[PDB]
RNA sequence: CGCAGGUCGCAGUGGCAAGGGGGACCUGACUGUUUAACAAAAACAUAGGUCCCCGCGAGCCCGUAAGGGUGUGUACGGGGGC
RNA sequence: GUAGUUGGCGGGUUAAAGGCCCGCCAAGCCGAAGACGGGUAGGGGCGGUGAGAGCCGCGAGCCCCGAGAUGGGCACUGAGACA
RNA sequence: CUCCGCGAGUGGUCGGGGUGUUUACUGGGCUUAAAGCGCCCGUAGCCGGCCCGGCAAGUCGCUCCUGAAAUCCCCGGGCUCAACCCGGGGGCCGGGGGCGAUACUGCCGGGCUAGGGGGCGGGAGAGGCCGCCGGUACUCCGGGGGUAGGGGCGAAAUCCGUUAAUCCCCGGAGGACCACCAGUGGCGAAAGCGGGCGGCCAGAACGCGCCCGACGGUGAGGGGCGAAAGCCGGGGGAGCAAAGGGGAUUAGAUACCCCUGUAGUCCCGGCCGUAAACGAUGCGGGCUAGCUGUCGGUCGGGCUUAGGGCCCGGCCGGUGGCGAAGGGAAACCGUUAAGCCCGCCGCCUGGGGAGUACGGCCGCAAGGCUGAAACUUAAAGGAAUUGGCGGGGGGGCACCACAAGGGGUGAAGCUU
RNA sequence: GUGGGGGGACGAGCAGGGGGCUCCCAAGGGGGGUGAAGUCGUAACAAGGUAGCCGUAGGGGAACCUGCGGCUGGAUCACC
C-alpha cells in the first residue's frame, strides 16, 4: 500500500538520475511534492515541472538537469528548530557549501538556507546534493 | 484470499479523466432517474443498474449526467436497502456457503473461504459503524440474519 | 554450497508432486529428477532378412521407455559426471 | 465438554471404579447412544428412544424400527437399509438426472 | 528483508521496548543484570580473598606444551569453598607450606578465566603470610 | 431464615443421641462369597483378557434303554481351560 | 488481581479534605498501553567514559529532600516529637 | 651486561566507558556464515490516498515566570604563574503563561477516485466435498489344456510344485492406483491436488464510462488449518512391509542379498501438531535495460481441418532461462531482487555445554511448546583457490606393464 | 486521687497451623560432559565402498539398521 508521496517521488526521481534519464513522470502527487519540486527547481536541481491532468489527482514531469548526486526524503518527519538546523545540515550533506536541507515551515516549504535566514524551523522533508 | 496471493491483478474499467454529458445522448437527467426507478422497482442492485443503463440505454455514467450516484438517487426516489449492498451481497455468500457446510461438514476449503468472507463482513461492519450508515448495535448473527438470503 | 538453480529437479510451481516408482530400483524420486530414456525395441533384429519377407511374418516395434534414479541412471552411463560449465549445456540423453 | 465433569461425562455415575479404560469405552458408547439421532422416517433430530437393545422409536413421527444395540444405525446398517425409507435420495437423484 | 520495523515518529516507546527486548542476548549484559558472577564466584566480586593452604598440586600443561604448573588447594575464608591456585615465579612453590595463610588473586586470562596453557586454573597467589610472594622471590622480603 | 440488644453457668449438639486424626510398606483392583459349631483371609467370585472343541444330523454332557440337557437356542452363539 | 476492595449517602475524628474510621446502600475498581507477583534500589543536583549519539552509577565523600536510632509498639510535655 | 617506557611514581587484579557498526535512533544482520514462526485470520499498537474550508492540539518564532547553590562552557580579575578563589554571560535538553505562524501531523465538515471491497460477461484450472461409473495391472478362487519343474541369485539355498505347479484358456471375487498424453504445465495460503460423468461450493486472472468512496498495511497477545510416522475406537486388507522367522555372505552380520511375515499403509470419527513443513528467501506498495520458452484472458492483422482452430503483434496477469544498472565474502540475485525506497511483524549477537536441566502449559500416550545457568573452550563457521586422494568419469603411455614368445628364479649340493 | 468487673481502638510477644520462595544435608542413582589414548567395530567425509540428511516408529554391544513420507545441502541443472 503506497504511504508516503513525497519518499515515492524522490526515490523515483533518483533512480531515473541514476539510469541517466532526461524526464521523470510523477504520480501520484500533491501540494507537497509541489513545493518540493518548486525548491529543487528554484536551487537548479531540477529542470522544467509540467502538470499533466489525468483524471486521477494530476501527474508531474520533471525535467532532469545531471545535477543530483544523491536524493531523498527524511523520513520520519523530525521537528526541527533553528538552533538545530546546523546538526542535520552536518546530518544529511557533505560540504558546507553542497547540497540544501527541504524544511516545511509556518511560511512554508524552503531550503535550510532560507529557514536559516528567516530564523525559524519546521519538520525535515528531504535532502539534495 | 486476501494476503500472499498467488496472483495481483489489475483489471478495471478506465474511465475518462473528468467524465461529461455524451453530445449523443437521447435521454434528459430527470428521465434518467425514472429509468433508474423503473429498475429498482424491477428490483435490480444498484450495480446491475448501472450496467443497465449503460448497455441497454446507452448512459454511460448517471453522476455526469444528473449530478448524483445512483444510490443517491435512489434513495431520494423512495428505494432505502436495507443494509449497504456489498454488506449484503458479503452475508449473502455467507449465509450460502453455511448452507453448503451444513451438508459438506468436511470442506475445508469451503470453511477458509467461509472465514475470509466473514472477516470481510466485519471490516465492513467496523467502517459502517463509523461513518453512521448502520447502527451501532448491528451485530453479524447469520442464525438471526437469514431472511436476508 | 547451493549446487545448480533447478534444486536437482525441474519441478515447477507446486508443493508436492506425484512420484514414481524406478526400474532396477525403488529409491527412485518424484516425477521429475528421474530419468525416461526411451528406445525403439523390437523383438529378434536383424531377422528381417530370413523372417518378414519370407513366410508372411508380420513383426511389430514398440516404442518403450525406462525409468531410472540418478543412481541406476549414472549406472548404466545414461548420465555422466559433466563439468561446470558443461553442467547447463542442453543435450538430449542420446534420445 | 459435559455438563459438569471433564472427560467422564456419563461413566461419572461409576466414580473411580472399573478402570479408565472401561470407563472410556462406556462413555464412548453412551455418548453416541444419548445423543440426539435423525429419525430415518421424519429425518427430524430428536432424541430417540432404545426401547431395547435394537428397538428405537422417534417420539416426533411415530416411527418404531429395529437398528443397533447401542445406537439406532450402525456403519453396516446404513448401507443395506430398507428402499422405503430412501425416497428423498432416489427423488434428489431423479431431479438431478432430468435437471 | 526491508525497512528496519517500528521507524514512525510515534514508534518511540515501541522502538525502545524492541531493543531493549533483544539486550538479552548478550551474554555480558544479562550477566551484569542478573548478577551471576556475585552468585557463583568464589572470589564473591572481590578483586582478591584469603584462604588456608591444603594441598600442593601439579597441573599438567595442555597438550602441546610439556609441564607441570605448580599450585595449591586453598580454601576460602570467607565461604569455604577450596578451589585451586596457581604459585607462580621458579621455585614460587618451595615458599608456599600447607596451613599457611595466603591472599588468592585472579589469574588473568581472557574474561577471568583461566589462562594460557593451565587447564582450568582461574586464581593464582599474590601473598603468604601477609608477604607479597614477589618480594619475597625477590629477596625484598622475607617469609614470616 | 436472619438482625439488634440483655443475661446466667465450670459446662449450652449441657441429659439422650453423637467420626480420634495423619504418614508409609505389603497385599487383594473394587461391591460380593466362604470352613452351621475354634480359620473372614492375601482364599473363592468378579468385570476385563486370551486360548481350545464346534456350522447344528455340531461340540460337550446325562441315560441300561426309550430317550434327554445345552435348545422356544445358532459363531455378537453353546461348551471347555487359564 | 481486589472484597473496605471501588463508589454513593449519613456520621465520628482531625488543625484540616479524604474508606482516615464508622452505619447503611450498590457492584464496583485494576489489568496484556502488562495488573498482580517476584527481584533490585533511598530520589535529585550530579559523576566516569566516548569526537558524538550513547553507556555506566565509582547515585561513596559535597548540597537538597526522605527514613532510622538494637527489633517491634505506645504515649507525656510542648507552637512543634510519638523525641 | 646493556638498552626502552613513564617517573615521585610505576606496576597486579577487579568494575565502568572506549574498544564495538559485537545492541546498530544516528547505525548492523536473517539464501548458504547465528538468525523468516509450517501457513493463514485478526485485537491493541504502529503505519496510512487526493482536494477544499474551520481549529491551532503536535510543530515553529518571540517573550515572561521558572528549572536552589555548587558543578559544567566562555570572559575579566586576584593568589609568584599554576592548581584554586572572586565578579559577569551561557547552559544545566524540562514545566507552565502570553502573543504570533499554518507548511506538515491531528481533530471537525464537505467533495473525490488513484488503493480496497462488491459486481456483470466469456473463458481457465489435478481447487474442494459428495455420489455413480470405468481402465488395465494384480492377488486369490473354480473349471479346462499340459508335464515337472518353477522362483530367486553374482552363485545359490530357503520357498512353491506331482492333491496338475510355473505357462495357456474360460469365469468369479477383492484392494490399491489412474500408466502414455504429461511440460522448471496448472490450481491452492501452506500442507497438498492427476481416470470419467453429475451435483454442491470456493478462490483467482482477464474485459468493463457497473456499484461504495480510503472502507487500507502489518500485526505482539489470541486463534484456525497443518506431510509422514504414531496414538484411541470401528471397518477393510490385493500389493508392499517396521518388528519377527528362515536361507545366504562375512572374522563377526543382531545389516546390505533372497524367501516369508505382523502392525502399518486404505476408509470413518477423534488425538497428535512435528518435517531439509525449503525458494533454507515474512507480508504490503512504488521505481529501475532488455532478449527468449510456456500458461489464461483480451485486442489488431493473416490464415483457416470453417472449430472452443493456427500464426504474427500489443496489454494485463502467472510460470522458467540468460542477462543492463545495482548489490554481494563469494557462490550468485538481478521487474518472480538478494537493487533503489516507504511500513509493520518475527528472529540473531563466537563455540561446547544444549533443544539439555528446572518451572509452566498442552497431550490417552509417545511426546510437544517454551527454554537456562554452572563449567569449559580460541575458535566453531561461510564462499572460493592450489594440491592430494577416490573401490567417480575420460584420454595417453610403458617388456623397471600386459598380450605373443624365449630364458629362467622358487625345490637339491655348493659360493655369497 | 483512687482500687476492682466489663467493654473499645492500637498493639507487641509467645503459642500454633497455611502457603510460598530461598538455602543447605543426605545412603544411593541418572542422564551428561571433559581428558589421554586403552579395548571393539568402522557410522560420516570419495557414487566413503549399502549416496547423504530431516521427522517419526520399531530393533540392535555400540557406532547404527530397517519401514514410511520429505529434501538435495546428489553422483542428474540434459528424453523422444
Ligand atoms: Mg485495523
Ligand atoms: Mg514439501
Ligand atoms: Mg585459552
Ligand atoms: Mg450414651
Ligand atoms: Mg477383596
Ligand atoms: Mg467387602
Ligand atoms: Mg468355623
Ligand atoms: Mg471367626
Ligand atoms: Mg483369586
Ligand atoms: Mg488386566
Ligand atoms: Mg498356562
Ligand atoms: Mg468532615
Ligand atoms: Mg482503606
Ligand atoms: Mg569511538
Ligand atoms: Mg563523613
Ligand atoms: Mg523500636
Ligand atoms: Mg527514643
Ligand atoms: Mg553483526
Ligand atoms: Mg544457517
Ligand atoms: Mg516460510
Ligand atoms: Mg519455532
Ligand atoms: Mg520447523
Ligand atoms: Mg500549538
Ligand atoms: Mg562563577
Ligand atoms: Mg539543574
Ligand atoms: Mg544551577
Ligand atoms: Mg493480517
Ligand atoms: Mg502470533
Ligand atoms: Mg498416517
Ligand atoms: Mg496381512
Ligand atoms: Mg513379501
Ligand atoms: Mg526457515
Ligand atoms: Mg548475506
Ligand atoms: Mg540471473
Ligand atoms: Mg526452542
Ligand atoms: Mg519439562
Ligand atoms: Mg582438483
Ligand atoms: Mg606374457
Ligand atoms: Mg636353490
Ligand atoms: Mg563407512
Ligand atoms: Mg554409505
Ligand atoms: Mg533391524
Ligand atoms: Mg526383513
Ligand atoms: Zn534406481
Ligand atoms: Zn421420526
Amino acid at each position: 500500500v503506497m504511504l508516503d508521496l513525497l519518499s515515492n517521488a524522490l526515490t523515483a526521481i533518483k533512480n531515473a538520475e541514476a539510469m541517466g534519464k532526461r524526464q521523470v513522470v510523477i504520480w501520484p502527487v500533491n501540494k507537497l511534492i509541489y513545493y518540493t519540486l518548486r525548491v529543487l527547481q528554484r536551487y537548479g536541481y531540477v529542470g522544467e515541472i509540467e502538470y499533466i491532468d489525468d483524471g486521477r489527482g494530476g501527474k508531474y514531469v520533471v525535467q532532469l538537469l545531471g545535477k543530483i548526486n544523491d536524493i531523498g526524503a527524511i523520513r520520519p518527519r523530525f521537528p526541527v528548530k533553528y538552533r538545530e538546523i546546523v546538526e542535520w545540515e552536518q546530518k544529511y550533506l557533505p560540504a558546507r557549501q553542497i547540497g540544501i536541507l527541504v524544511i516545511s515551515t509556518s511560511q512554508g516549504v524552503m531550503s535550510h538556507l532560507e529557514a536559516k535566514e528567516k530564523k525559524i524551523g519546521g519538520v525535515l522533508l528531504a535532502y539534495v546534493y | 484470499p486476501h494476503r500472499s496471493r498467488h496472483k495481483k491483478g489489475r483489471s478495471s474499467s478506465v474511465r475518462p479523466p473528468h467524465p461529461t454529458v455524451p453530445t449523443w445522448i437521447q435521454y434528459t437527467p430527470e428521465e434518467v432517474e425514472q429509468l433508474a426507478v423503473e429498475l429498482a422497482r424491477r428490483g435490480f442492485p444498484p450495480s446491475q443498474i448501472g450496467i443497465i443503463l449503460r448497455d441497454q440505454y446507452g448512459i454511460p455514467l448517471v453522476k455526469p449526467i444528473t449530478g448524483k450516484k445512483l444510490t443517491k438517487i435512489l434513495e431520494e426516489h423512495g428505494i432505502k436497502q436495507e443494509l449497504p449492498e456489498d454488506l449484503l451481497n458479503l452475508i449473502r455468500r455467507a449465509l450460502r456457503i453455511r448452507k453448503h457446510l451444513e451438508e459438506h461438514p468436511k470442506d475445508m476449503a469451503s470453511r477458509r473461504g467461509l472465514q475470509l468472507v466473514e472477516s470481510k463482513i466485519h471490516r465492513l461492519i467496523k467502517y459502517y459503524k463509523r461513518v453512521g450508515k448502520i447502527p451501532q448495535d448491528f451485530v453479524y448473527n447469520p442464525e438471526a440474519l437469514s431472511h436476508l438470503a | 554450497p547451493k549446487k545448480r538453480k533447478n534444486r536437482g529437479r525441474k519441478k515447477g510451481d507446486k508443493g508436492r508432486e506425484p512420484y514414481v516408482y524406478c526400474d532396477n530400483c525403488g529409491k527412485v524420486v518424484p516425477r521429475s529428477k528421474a530419468i525416461r530414456l526411451t528406445v525403439p525395441y523390437s523383438p529378434v533384429p536383424p531377422d528381417l532378412a530370413r523372417e518378414l519377407e519370407k513366410q508372411g511374418a508380420i513383426i511389430s516395434r514398440y516404442l518403450v521407455t525406462k525409468t531410472y534414479c540418478i543412481n541406476c541412471a549414472v549406472f548404466f552411463g545414461i548420465i555422466k559426471v559433466r563439468p561446470r560449465e558443461e553442467r547447463k549445456k542442453r543435450v538430449p540423453l542420446q534420445q | 465438554p459435559f455438563s459438569h465433569t471433564k472427560i467422564v461425562g456419563p461413566a461419572g455415575r461409576y466414580g473411580a471404579r472399573y478402570g479408565m479404560g472401561i470407563r472410556r469405552k462406556v462413555t464412548t458408547i453412551e455418548v453416541k447412544q444419548r445423543g440426539k439421532h435423525r429419525c430415518p422416517s421424519c429425518r427430524s433430530l430428536v432424541r430417540l428412544e432404545r426401547l431395547a437393545f435394537g428397538i428405537w422409536h422417534c417420539p416426533k413421527c411415530g416411527h418404531t424400527f429395529a437398528g443397533g444395540a447401542y445406537v439406532p444405525q450402525t456403519i453396516l446398517g446404513k448401507t443395506i437399509a430398507p428402499e422405503e425409507l430412501k425416497g428423498v435420495e432416489a427423488e434428489k437423484a431423479k431431479w438431478k438426472e432430468a435437471a | 528483508p526491508g525497512k528496519k520495523s517500528p521507524y514512525g515518529l510515534f514508534a518511540g516507546g515501541k522502538l525502545k521496548k524492541k531493543r531493549q527486548k533483544f539486550r538479552w542476548n548478550d551474554v555480558t549484559y544479562k550477566r551484569r543484570m542478573l548478577g551471576l558472577a556475585e552468585k557463583y564466584d568464589p572470589l564473591e566480586g572481590a578483586p582478591m580473598a584469603r584462604g588456608i593452604v591444603l594441598e600442593k598440586v601439579g597441573v599438567e600443561a595442555r597438550k602441546p606444551n610439556a609441564a607441570v604448573r605448580k599450585c595449591v588447594r586453598v580454601q576460602l575464608v570467607k565461604n569455604g569453598k577450596v578451589v585451586t591456585a596457581f604459585v607462580p615465579y621458579d621455585g614460587g612453590l618451595n615458599y608456599i607450606n600447607e596451613h599457611d595463610e595466603v591472599i588468592i588473586e585472579r589469574i588473568g586470562g581472557p574474561e577471568g578465566k583461566s589462562l594460557g596453557d593451565i587447564p582450568g586454573v582461574r586464581f593464582k597467589v599474590v601473598k603468604v603470610n601477609g608477604v607479597s610472594l614477589w618480594a619475597i622471590w625477590r629477596g625484598k622480603k622475607q617469609k614470616p
